[PDB]
RNA sequence: GGUUGCGGCCAUAUCUAGCAGAAAGCACCGUUCCCCGUUCGAUCAACCGUAGUUAAGCUGCUAAGAGCAAUACCGAGUAGUGUAGUGGGAGACCAUACGCGAAACUAUUGUGCUGCAAUCU
RNA sequence: CCUAAGGGGGACUCAUGGAGAACAGAAAUCUCCAGUAGAACAAAAGGGUAAAAGUCCCCUUGAUUUUGAUUUUCAGUGUGAA
RNA sequence: GAGGUAAAGCGAAUGAUUAGAAGUCUUGGGGUUGAAAUGACCUUAACUUAUUCUCAAACUUUAAAUAUGUAAGAAGUCCUUGUUGCUUAAUUGAACGUGGACAAUUGAAUGAAGAGCUUUUAGUGGGCCAUUUUUGGUAAGCAGAACUGGCGAUGCGGGAUGA
């Protein structure tokens, strides 16, 4: 019905930076 | 542990935007698109209509701007209505409308445009834009400054810009933002947008309150209660003001109780005053000296 | 495999660093700059002495390693392991080009070496040790400067230490309270900023 | 004074979270929990990028949320305190004077259970707010609300104690 | 590979200056040009449309055209032996008024005002511009100012 | 002089932490039939000025505050540089001569000024 | 390479960090605070951009017609582009 | 007016980089385990804070010298009011004008075998050298750019001899 909308300008990107498992 | 961010660098490097725009009051953008002037128009300005709402006021100007800064030629304020009969709801749509034409008229009054271009003296509540008398002076330009206002269609500022148009002055606009646009069948309903004028939308408001909760209307207009001023009388309220709007429009100043000079002295009572540097310099080595009570 | 030093001994390129733009470049042969007791205070070592560039010239990174073990071993042999903090003042960050490593057509070098650009009365070498370790010091940085291109002068230090005051500043800042341990180094006091801090930092400031 | 009326704490929001990790008829059955719960239209969320191991990837529509205030906020919230027999930890409160919780069945909220769309645990947070908040949420003239004017997490423990007459252990 | 493209070489020049980015403060589109007028032409980064080729950048020259947001400005470019007069359009966020107008207009002004009161007076006044001429003779008094003897110092070392 | 609306220059105006603020203004603040917009009258829209408050916003003051601005028997006529020699030096480089002349550093001082209109204890 | 990644308007604010919320963990979704841009803008790099030029939404076709002037390369010819 | 090179800077952004010190609840591990509590201790390593050594053609707040744009009047400055289909709410402006006022110190220096203008045509279109700035290269009587001056095209005195 109803849905969040994006407002992350990082919109072409693949995973995320702070992931990494070591933490 | 994570990193310090107001650092000496951070301030060093920080640029302020304008100070206007820090206050949270200016949008540049449309400020910049509004007032630049055709070049080959050289000197000849631009007029806005600066329209304003507080919580208890509208502020209606018509400026001209300028390297020095905006210089005001009229400005009409709500709480001058109750001159002319308006002394409650001094933020109607209606009031807003009311403010519109007192500006216009005031304007004109001021410029010479009276007999030429007096406007809808007929109010029905049509779209109409002010045409220019052939073979005469063109009807003074004045493009609406609504600020920072959401433009949505049965907004109180394009109050003020119906009454400026009825008014007299030429303000480009279209009627799909006024009280009574259908958004379906893209026309206006002229019927409502008169309805807004006249304080219609309020008065159906108070009939149907207090047939309702009685107790409520007690609340919410207990002025109108104080006046034995009941909804069916409500429109003549404007109309009447709207006539005496137009029959003097002047501007008439605050008697004022003091002159700028007293008030000046009661305000100067106030304020602190800057301590000098040898008042701080004492207040420092007194503060230096009563640190030593933690040596340890 | 190594060409010999006079072949890149003059500034005569730009500053040709690692970067962005060449990453395939080897590692400089110093990497330890900090020797002898590096973790001593200020008041145990008070006399500094320098080893100073009398040429604008390029130093190579081989014969800083070079120069640093020398002295590093003289000082230890004579005076012990812990009777002197050794810095190396100068890093070498230009690097060095080889062609060969046709004729003359796509001539552009691949990085050969890393070598540092000293100026005229720049500070090569500075040992600060004990004033009984004089004469040692001296003799270990005269044998370091053997291994090195030009001209340099050995320069006894006015100052305290690492320090920038003289040996009679340290000591009128210090008995006034101004002057506070870090380790191996100090802070001194500052007359802006938050009062309170500035006050809990030296508590012993002995104000005017 | 600190003692005044405007400096009085309130609930501003709750925010009703459902991170189903999976599309479909699932997601929908979620919003259509919280369609029932708070009488209001929840909103989808979409995952903002992707991740094979939770089975999502980016703008794939993996969880669910609504936002509640007024009256009808505070019978939600009480209905999930009762769950929780009135007993929060000191950790559940922010920094920023805002706090919250996570059932793990709806139905211990007081609603019907249909088998069709079965139990969803759900997540409790709360936006806690004096009046004046609408200065960092105006359009014109945005400022920020004083020191003095915040909620902190002190006094929003000390005010849920109160309010609430639970106790929140700090384990 | 060899580029000459337009813009070619103006990483800094096209620059806005350190904290002084971001929208432009609406003096530069209330000043008024008129045919005549010299002006100064300095490019300005953010607006795209209407920039000055990398040439004008710091040039003085003489407005011709006046448009809806740009003005004409004349310019005498060399080309080998002689100069070609460009006419280049330039919006006038990168344009503000050549401020040596305003003081030779001054010094023309206070020529035409000393003229016409020496005429009153009855005498001349000399108004041709002259440099600056070698100063006159003086005493020089030594009352708390006898004088201080130096001499060259020692060299030291403060390393 | 305070305050509001519109501004010019765009930190001497910003940031952080405290404290104070008469009058008026501004503000928070109350309500949802109507125009309008939202998951949410929170924002936006409309109504009342009625029930309350200067708590916040805002304003002013405090701080060997950070930052910013200005000044200089500060550093320094230093670095650098235009010009000259059948100057020094194997060279690297350096001195001198006629001129121009920084940046960092240090110290001191300051912390918005102001245009149009309106209003106020 | 793009019917939008063009044009206009409007609304929102990005990278990232801290503190918090069932399964849920370093990374799923939610909240507040901070956040001068440390992101995003097709593609190299530079410049430029914060109530926007970035993100999202609405409407569109100015990516249309007639030909002149000008800037860059320049012979002040052509082409491309503006 | 413009500039971003020399210099300078890095307890200023970006990027690089040496050393300690004091602290923190994802300390990253070992060790002394106490029986397990992740709750202490010794330790190394992470981060954070205030410092410290050294750097940048494709880094930078600042920022020269040299070189560089314009102006320094009679085609100038001011006053009044004529024209227009452009412009202004206008009787507002824009441009071009009529008429009037300001006289040789007519608005800096120095110079000027005078200034301006036109047509037509030759040879040339391999260059090289010196100082300084400068790129590739270990370098070269090597290769390539910047400004000027030269040789070429030029004898004469000096450098013995030598573009
Ligand atoms: N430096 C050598 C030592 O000092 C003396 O040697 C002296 C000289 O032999 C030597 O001078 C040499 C000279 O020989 C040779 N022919 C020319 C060379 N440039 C000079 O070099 C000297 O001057 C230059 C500056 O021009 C300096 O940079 C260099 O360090 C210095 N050694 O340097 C000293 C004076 O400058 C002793 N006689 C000798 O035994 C001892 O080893
Ligand atoms: N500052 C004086 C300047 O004089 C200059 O020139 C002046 C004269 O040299 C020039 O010539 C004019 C001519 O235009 C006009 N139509 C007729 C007039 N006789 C001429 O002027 C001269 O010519 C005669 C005849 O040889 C001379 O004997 C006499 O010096 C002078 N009257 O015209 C001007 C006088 O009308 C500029 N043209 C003028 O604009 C400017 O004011
Ligand atoms: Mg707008
Ligand atoms: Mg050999
Ligand atoms: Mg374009
Ligand atoms: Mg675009
Ligand atoms: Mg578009
Ligand atoms: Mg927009
Ligand atoms: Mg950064
Ligand atoms: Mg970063
Ligand atoms: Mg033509
Ligand atoms: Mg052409
Ligand atoms: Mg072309
Ligand atoms: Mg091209
Ligand atoms: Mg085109
Ligand atoms: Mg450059
Ligand atoms: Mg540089
Ligand atoms: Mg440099
Ligand atoms: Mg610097
Ligand atoms: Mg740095
Ligand atoms: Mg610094
Ligand atoms: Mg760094
Ligand atoms: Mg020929
Ligand atoms: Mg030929
Ligand atoms: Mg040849
Ligand atoms: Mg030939
Ligand atoms: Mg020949
Ligand atoms: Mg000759
Ligand atoms: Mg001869
Ligand atoms: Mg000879």
């Amino acid at each position: 019905k109803n849905t969040s909308s994006k407002k992350s300008d990082a919109a072409p990107a693949s995973a995320d930076p702070a992931k990494a498992k070591k933490k | 542990m994570q990193k310090e961010f107001r650092t000496s660098a951070y301030h060093s490097r920080f640029q302020t935007p304008f100070r206007r725009r820090q206050e949270g009051k200016t949008d540049y953008y449309q400020r910049k698109r509004l007032v630049t002037q055709h070049k080959a128009k050289y000197n000849s300005p631009k007029y806005r209509l600066v329209v304003r709402f507080t919580n208890k006021d509208i502020i209606a100007q018509i400026v001209s701007a300028h390297i020095t800064g905006d210089v005001v030629f009229t400005a009409a304020y709500a709480h001058e209505l109750p001159r002319y009969g308006i002394k409650y709801g001094l933020t109607n749509w209606s009031a807003a409308y009311a403010v519109g034409l007192l500006v216009a008229r005031r304007a004109l009054q001021k410029l010479g445009l009276d007999e030429t271009y007096t406007g809808v003296e007929e109010v029905e509540g049509e779209f109409e834009l002010t045409e220019a008398v052939e073979d005469g002076p063109r009807p003074f330009k004045v493009f609406l400054d609504i600020g920072l206002q959401r433009t949505t269609t049965g907004a109180r500022v394009f109050g003020v810009l119906k009454g400026a148009s009825d008014g007299g002055l030429y303000v480009p606009h279209s009627p799909n933002r006024f009280p009574g646009w259908d958004i379906e069948a893209e026309e206006l309903d002229a019927e409502l947008l008169r309805k807004y004028i006249f304080g219609g939308h309020v008065a159906e408001y108070m009939e149907e309150l207090l047939d309702d909760d009685e107790e409520k209307y007690k609340s919410i207009f207990k002025n109108y209660i104080e006046e034995e001023i009941e909804s069916e009388d409500v429109e003549e309220i404007y109309a009447n003001a709207h006539e005496a709007i137009r029959a003097d429009p002047s501007f008439k100043p605050t008697e004022k109780k003091f002159t700028k000079e007293q008030y000046k002295a009661e305000s100067k009572k106030y304020r602190q005053q800057k301590l000098t540097r040898a008042e701080r310099q004492a207040k420092v080595a007194k503060k230096i000296a009563e640190f030593k009570a933690q040596q340890e | 495999a190594r060409r010999p030093a006079r072949c890149y001994r003059y500034c005569k390129n730009k500053p040709y660093p690692k970067s962005r733009y060449n990453r395939a470049v080897p590692d400089a042969k110093i990497r330890i700059y900090d020797l002898g007791r590096k973790k001593a205070t200020v008041d145990e070592f008070p006399l500094c002495i320098h080893l100073v560039s009398n040429e604008l010239e390029q130093l190579s990174s081989e014969a800083l390693e070079a120069a640093r073990i020398c002295a590093n071993k003289y000082i230890t042999k004579v005076s012990g392991r812990d009777s002197f903090h050794l810095r190396v003042r100068v890093h070498p960050f230009h690097v060095l080009r080889i062609n060969k490593m046709q004729g003359m057509r796509g001539a552009w070098g691949k990085p050969h070496g890393l070598a540092a650009r000293v100026s005229i009365g720049q500070i090569i070498m500075s040992a600060r040790t004990k004033d009984s370790n004089k004469d040692v010091v001296i003799e270990g940085l005269r044998r370091a400067r053997y291994k090195f291109p030009g001209q340099q002068k050995i320069i006894i230090s006015k100052k305290w230490g690492f320090t920038p005051l003289n040996r009679d500043e340290y000591i009128a800042k210090k008995t006034n309270g101004e002057v506070i341990d870090d380790g191996a180094y100090v802070k001194f006091l500052s007359r802006k900023g938050n009062l309170e801090a500035n006050l809990q930092q030296f508590p012993n400031y002995q104000y005017s | 004074k600190s003692q005044n009326v405007m400096r009085e704490l309130r609930i501003e929001k709750l925010v009703l979270n459902i991170c189903v990790g999976e599309s479909g008829d699932r997601l929908t059955r979620a919003a259509k929990v919280l369609e029932q719960l708070s009488g209001q239209t929840p909103v989808q969320s979409k995952a903002r990028y992707t991740v094979r191991t939770f089975g999502i990837r980016r703008n794939e529509k993996i969880a669910v949320h609504v936002t509640v205030r007024g009256p009808k906020a505070e019978e939600i919230l009480e209905r999930g305190l009762k769950v929780k027999e009135y007993q929060l930890r000191s950790k559940n409160f922010s920094a920023t004077g805002n706090f919250g919780f996570g059932i793990d069945e709806h139905i211990d909220l007081g609603i019907k259970y249909d088998p069709s769309i079965g139990i969803y645990g759900m997540d409790f947070y709360v936006v806690m707010g004096r009046a004046g908040a609408r200065v960092t949420r105006r359009k014109r003239a945005r400022s920020t609300i004083g020191n003095s004017h915040k909620t902190n997490k002190e006094d929003t423990i000390q005010w849920f104690k109160t309010r609430y007459d639970a106790e929140v252990l700090d384990k | 590979g060899k580029s000459r493209g337009y813009r070619s070489g103006t990483r800094y020049a096209f620059q806005r200056d350190f904290k002084k980015h971001g929208a432009i403060p609406l003096s530069t589109y209330l000043k008024v040009y008129k045919v005549g007028d010299i002006v100064d032409i300095k490019a300005n980064g953010s607006i795209q449309k209407g920039m000055p080729h990398k040439y004008y950048h710091g040039k003085t020259g003489i407005v011709y055209n006046v448009t809806k947001s740009s003005v004409g400005v004349i310019i005498n470019k060399v080309v080998g032996n002689r100069y070609i007069e460009k006419r280049v359009n330039l919006r006038v966020e990168h344009v503000k008024h050549s401020a040596c107008r305003q003081e030779f207009l001054n010094r023309v002004k206070s020529n035409a005002a000393k003229k016409r009161e020496a005429k009153a007076n009855g005498e001349t006044v000399y108004l041709k511009r002259q440099a600056a001429k070698p100063r006159g003779s003086r005493i020089i008094s030594t009352e708390g100012n006898i004088p201080q003897t130096l001499a060259p110092v020692a060299y030291e070392t403060f390393i």
